[PDB]
């Protein structure tokens, strides 16, 4: 359970 | 070892996740 980083660099 | 359309990103400290830049999405997995 955890959550991915958006993709904004 | 990435196939790159993908790029590798780490996370601040520790952690590489595969992103790939056409289709713009990080994930913790490996294709």
């Amino acid at each position: 359970e955890e959550p991915p980083p958006p993709y904004e660099d | 070892p990435l196939p790159p359309g993908w790029e590798k990103r780490t996370d601040s400290n520790g952690r590489v996740y595969f992103v790939n830049h056409n289709t713009r999405i990080t994930q913790w997995e490996d294709p």
